[PDB]
């Protein structure tokens, strides 16, 4: 059984104490690999590893074009470890191998545009030809410059994706970051810290720990040597962490849950609408922050539309993760099956009407597996606590409406701003439609359209910040105006 | 000054510094040092309706005034409008489906093609059309060796500032920028490259670091390049490879061990010449290998996950000129008509693979280069019939249509039937033209093989093919039919 | 001359009994967009060829079936 | 006419058919819908399939014919 | 302008020679960020670049205002803040 | 800590403790007029006041007094007059 450390200050250690801990295959329910759990000293050395690489350290110092070529090295072992790194999401986090399969690609090329963006397009220097003062006569020009030590908290949604994102923005700008992977999930950044380790990344500007409870991220959060905390998550535990960020006053960007609203209008084409409905609430068994699970479907068309949702919904297949025919693997553990399970009791409680799914399923030649059949909820009223809470998981509720103001009224009744969609036969209504929507991202006729330059975040209560692209970058560095 | 820093930096708050002094340069050295929001240098409270200010550390976050300021109240919407609304039209959607086409693709073909019996003069007119008038030419020891490159270079005339003849087969980044630092200091604003594909990828690399500047590995990624690069003319001297009418470009990462791309529309060339005095000379090994990998091509082009109508017919039109000029060619190899014939069989199977993609043959022939030094176009040939077999199930009527172009007879037969005749006519046809056809004639170990398949499943042409590669076990299974 | 072989010019065939002229250069430059529903890809095309002010040309029979209404819609405000 | 560098306008005051012949004419785009051919008549439909027809047998068959043309030509046939 | 400086002066304890300004300096700076967003700001920006090649299509930024704003201001500067 | 609890954005602008430096080749006159400047407009009650004066041990005797005559040169009186 495999093993894994620590990486700390450019190399693999153990825990101080050498306390471990074991993964588990949420597909079979069998031991994975055994993992070192960080204890306050392990994160306390991670904390001064990184402010020693980032105050003395060459990385902060060199130029965007000197760090773009360590960056592309850095791809290219990330490369190097694609089978590795899919095989390893998909035994560790539940993903269905056609869906794993692309992470380190995906990630490695994200990795190369943004060092090619910030080593040629990024503003570092820009002019201030007009300052707005006759009487301070001179030159006014803004420097932009890293931040510091980066501390970033993923869930265990996406592990590699999101740690990708989290190392390229912190890294590529200059700071140096301390990675704090998901519990359930932590192979991933560590195979991830061994392409750094392997590519010559200078010691302490990389560092993952992985520790059980919450001592660890306390300490992170509330350490006066950390300059700024990205977190994805939870509102509860990112209202917190806020909290506890406060007394220092350090940087926070929070990218917190949704209820992303699908909707489908009377001039949409059925067949894709359907397809892109299916996708958007089922893929990796709705555990993507950015789930369409309330679909706003036009009364005009919900009785052709529903037969055909149904029938596409029957048509998915659950299986093993690392089976090429599975559709849907299982869910993450046995604690996020429970609250699936509480939630569709509360909807039948509700009087909402239970289409599809609501039961356990018992995938052939496997015992044991955290899996779930697809559900479908109908006849849901907007104010139902299943049309209001976040549930990650396969459960949809369909609501019907009868216009588009009534349809963008329906999708803002919400906390949420993280996503949405909208399908129709005209560009220009749908637009309409759109620019309405109080949410961070509109996809039009499509979803979960992935972009590196395309950037994300949500409004309301599903936190504030941008990721990828310029808006990405600019998180991670400060603004100085500099006058002569 | 360095203790003047590190008093100043020696506290909890960022909002502000001054420094005085009579040198600007020692006064910026080191106001870039303090970690301070606002620095100003022999001046104090210089407020700015379009400076930002505000505080590093304790003394808060965010800034006020200019386009910064400006900034911190409005929000980020990112909309996105499909180009497509049809199911099946987006491959990431294909996850939860068991049909795996996606035949939405936008086809493109902006290549001038210039061909005939003495049509390399027309390069003294193409340099004019293109606006260029300093061309350097792109070649290797073999090739200049015939005295190709001295012909294009007397055509040239006066648009000839130099030849750079060190482009060594399977090139690498090393190689290209060196090409490269060649012809910016000849002050070229044109490449004209006379080879075979390995040039040609070369000095699309070569144009793409002249346009850019920079180094060759710095712009290896896919569509991100939107603007025209260095004008590019290719003269191929091989009787396949495509390269002239593709945009990708294939090169090797020697600190790394893998073949890296370049895919970009603005990569291919803006002019081609197919001049028979090109590949008249060209031996008989590799006049049957450039014809089986051009075969290759057009036969895997057919068979893809995106073929397209269009794709399909230049597919099939070289398919029948390859197979009835190959014998001509091989018999009688001075035959100019037959020699034009697959020169043009080889541009039209470039541009149906172009768009249509290649599949696994093509994924396990850049392995074998990349680690035994093996030729693209005999790893090509000797597994493109094993290929066939392996999709004869999944694919569908295409394989029936590929052996109606060869010419066997499809009156009526099961579509796995057309399928097998039409492997038995390419291997028909490889053994009439003096074919190589197992691998252990190249020596490569039987016990490789094993990593050979493992180093298989890295390239991107996997998941194009008909048939879905469940993993290296069936990459195993091909590889020990081929040997 | 581009061209250094017989018959490659069109004037001189008035002096033989042979008419063939295959001497031409060929190009097709035009970004060909098809398939079901692809009518939404022109509001792409036109941010590609850097034009926002498309005016749509047609005829009385063709814009009496209301073709030109949907293309109008696809083009959303890139139409005037 | 949507991929041809060729574009023929009457002239009424001389009743002739001119022509304007360029490379640089010939359509940056095209977009093959079938909603626009979907509603087309049976008239309208076995006459342009018919001229679609001439177009390529003429073209296999013109002294200025060409593999890549007859190619093209072969393929049209057979769909059409 | 008058005004303002006068308040001001009593107010807060500017002395005149720095109050004078207020009015005129406040004034300047709203029509200079008026006509910055009017006709520099980004209020629409094209991604021609998305990075993603399985989602063809037209992508580009909105940027919209955030809604109901709260301005807590201390005593050093009332006007100008 | 009050606005995390419904997840707002906020944007927070405090004090400092901003420092002056004078190095050995500027100029004494103009170097004192900008730190008594920086330092005592509006009473030191402005945010980014200058009140660490960092002043290099090669000028720190000439520098001193100039200081001491420029700030003893300072009227203090009515805010109207």
């Amino acid at each position: 059984m495999d093993s894994y450390q620590l990486f700390l200050d450019g190399e693999f250690v153990d825990a101080a104490d050498g306390r471990t801990f074991t993964t588990t295959d949420p597909g079979n329910e069998q031991p994975v690999a055994t993992v070192a759990q960080a204890g306050e000293a392990d994160a306390l050395r991670a904390i001064e590893a990184a402010r020693w690489a980032f105050d003395h350290g060459e990385w902060p110092k060199m130029t965007p074009q000197e760090r773009a070529a360590r960056i592309y090295d850095f791809a290219d072992h990330v490369t190097k470890l694609a089978g590795r790194l899919a095989m390893a999401e998909s035994m560790d986090a539940g993903h269905v191998i056609n869906l794993s399969k692309f992470w380190a690609a995906n990630g490695a090329a994200l990795l190369r545009n943004l060092a090619h963006y910030s080593a040629n397009s990024f503003p570092w220097e820009e002019e201030i030809p007009y300052s707005g003062n006759v009487g301070a006569p001179g030159r006014d020009y803004i420097r932009r410059e890293p931040i510091g030590v980066c501390v970033g908290i993923i869930p265990w949604n996406f592990p590699a994706s999101m740690a990708f994102w989290k190392i390229s923005h912190a890294i590529i700008m200059g700071n140096t970051i301390v990675l704090k992977p998901a519990t359930q999930t932590p192979l991933t950044a560590l195979i991830i810290a061994e392409a750094a380790k392997a590519a010559g990344i200078p010691k302490g500007v990389i560092n993952v720990i992985t520790g059980q409870g919450r001592e660890v991220g306390n300490l992170l959060c509330t350490h006066p040597d950390v300059d700024k905390i990205s977190f994805t998550g939870s509102t509860s535990v990112g209202n917190n962490i806020m909290k506890l960020a406060a007394d220092s006053t350090k940087r926070v960007t929070l990218e917190l849950g949704g209820k992303s609203a699908n909707i489908i209008l009377d001039d949409a084409d059925l067949d894709a609408a359907v397809e892109g409905a299916v996708f958007g609430t089922f893929l990796h068994q709705g555990q993507v922050c950015e789930s369409g699970t309330r679909l706003l479907v036009s009364s005009k068309i919900y009785d052709a539309f529903i037969d055909k949702l149904k029938a596409r919904t029957e048509a998915l297949r659950v299986g093993y993760p690392l089976s090429p025919e599975s559709h849907l693997g299982p869910l993450v553990s046995g604690k996020q099956l429970e609250t699936v399970e509480g939630y569709v009791k509360l909807g039948l409680e509700e009087g909402a009407t239970l289409l599809t799914g609501g039961h356990r399923v018992e995938v052939p030649g496997i015992s044991g597996g955290h899996y779930y059949a697809p559900t479908i909820f109908t006849d849901v009223d907007n104010r139902m606590r299943i049309a209001q809470e976040e549930i990650f998981g396969p459960v949809v509720v369909v609501i019907r409406f009868d216009s588009d103001e009534e349809a963008v009224a329906i999708a803002n009744d919400s906390i949420y701003g993280l996503a949405g969609g909208v399908y129709s036969g005209s560009n220009a209504r749908a637009q309409r439609v759109a620019t309405q929507l109080r949410t961070g991202t509109v996809w039009i006729n499509n979803y979960h359209a992935f972009g590196d330059f395309c950037p994300f975040g949500g409004y309301k209560q599903s936190g504030f910040g941008r990721e990828m692209g310029a808006s990405g970058l600019s998180e991670f560095v400060q603004v100085k105006r500099v006058h002569v | 000054d360095e203790e003047a820093v590190a008093i100043a930096n020696d506290s909890i708050y960022g909002l502000a510094g001054g420094v005085y002094s009579g040198s600007n340069a020692r006064a910026q050295r080191v106001a870039t040092q303090l970690r301070t929001g606002t620095v100003w240098i022999n001046n104090y409270h210089a407020f700015g309706d379009f400076c930002p200010f505000g505080g590093y550390k304790q003394s808060g976050f965010g800034r006020e005034m200019g386009a910064s300021g400006l900034s911190e109240f409005v929000q980020v919407k990112r909309v996105h409008v499909s180009a497509y609304a049809s199911v099946g039209a987006s491959p990431a959607m294909a996850i939860l489906s068991d049909d795996k086409k996606t035949p939405f693709v936008q086809y493109n073909a902006p290549t001038n093609i210039i061909s005939g019996h003495g049509s390399l003069p027309a390069i003294y007119k193409e340099m004019v059309k293109l606006g260029c008038k300093r061309a350097v030419i792109m070649t290797d020891e073999g090739v200049n060796a015939t005295g190709l490159p001295t012909l294009v270079r007397e055509a040239l005339d006066d648009f000839c500032v130099g030849v750079y003849d060190r482009i060594e087969q399977d090139s690498s980044l090393d190689t290209v920028d060196a090409a490269a630092a060649y012809a910016r200091e000849c002050g070229a604003d044109a490449i004209v490259s006379v080879g075979g594909g390995s040039v040609i990828d070369t000095s699309k690399a070569v144009c793409v670091v002249l346009k850019n500047g920079g180094k060759c590995n710095d712009h290896m990624a896919m569509l991100r390049l939107q603007e025209p690069q260095t004008p590019h003319i290719a003269i191929p001297t091989t009787s396949g490879t495509g390269s002239e009418v593709t945009n990708v470009a294939v090169i090797k990462n020697k600190a790394v061990g893998r073949k890296v791309y370049i895919l970009d529309p603005h990569i291919v060339p803006n002019s081609t010449i197919l001049d028979p005095r090109f590949t008249l000379g060209l031996p008989h090994r590799m006049t049957v290998t450039t014809a089986l990998d051009a075969m290759t091509h057009s036969i895997e082009a057919l068979t893809s996950t995106r073929s397209q109508p269009i794709c399909d017919g230049q597919a099939l039109q070289a398919i029948r000129l390859i197979s009835e000029n190959l014998p001509r060619v091989v018999a009688k190899p001075h035959d100019e008509a037959a020699r034009a014939n697959l020169q043009l069989a080889a541009t039209m199977a470039g541009w149906a693979f172009n768009v249509a993609q290649v599949g696994l043959a093509h994924a396990m022939a850049h392995t074998l280069g990349a680690i035994h030094d093996i030729p693209h176009g005999l790893a090509c040939g000797i597994m493109l019939p094993r290929v066939m077999r392996f999709n004869v199930d999944h694919a569908g009527h295409k394989l029936a249509l590929a052996a109606q172009a060869l010419g066997v007879q499809t009156t009526g037969m099961d579509a796995r039937e057309a399928g097998l005749a039409a492997a038995q006519a390419v291997e028909a046809l490889m053994q009439s033209v003096d074919h190589p056809r197992y691998l252990s004639d190249l020596g490569v170990p039987r016990d490789n093989l094993s990593n050979l398949a493992a180093h298989a499943m890295g390239d991107a042409a996997i998941m194009f093919n008909a048939r879905p590669v469940k993993g290296p076990q069936e990459v195993m299974a091909v590889y020990e039919e081929a040997y």
